């Protein structure tokens, strides 16, 4: 068989696209809703959103990270 | 009445509370509504 770290960073990566790409959008359109919705809140928000986006970022990160450690 | 006091008690502290139940300070000009009857004859009300 041929090398399988390819195809493992390959699934790791696209998966970490996967998942926190989809957590990103639903953060980024509730903020904008709310944001929308009472500006005079905006700053609390928006410093909750990129907190969330921080975690999910990490994530992905995460798999990147392990994704090196498949790479070398 | 009961209406709009359930719903004032629903909403604090809104985006400068609304529009026409806003609390806007530094007031300047005022609008007063006068209603007095079309006829005479009436005695001290249209004067008072």
């Amino acid at each position: 068989m041929e090398g399988l770290n390819l195809v493992a960073t390959a699934l790791a990566v696209g998966l970490g696209a996967i998942g926190p790409g989809v957590g990103i959008g639903i953060i980024v359109s509730g903020a904008v809703q709310a944001i929308g919705r009472n500006p005079e809140i905006e700053n609390r928000v928006v410093t909750y959103m990129f907190i969330g986006i921080a975690f999910t970022e990490a994530l992905a990160i995460f798999g990147l990270v392990i994704a090196f450690l498949i790479g070398f | 009445r009961e209406v709009m006091a359930n719903l004032t008690a629903r909403v604090v502290g809104a985006a400068r509370r609304g529009t026409l139940l806003e609390k806007r300070e530094t007031v300047k000009s005022v609008a007063l509504l006068v209603v007095t009857p079309d006829r005479g004859l009436c005695g001290s009300l249209v004067a008072n």
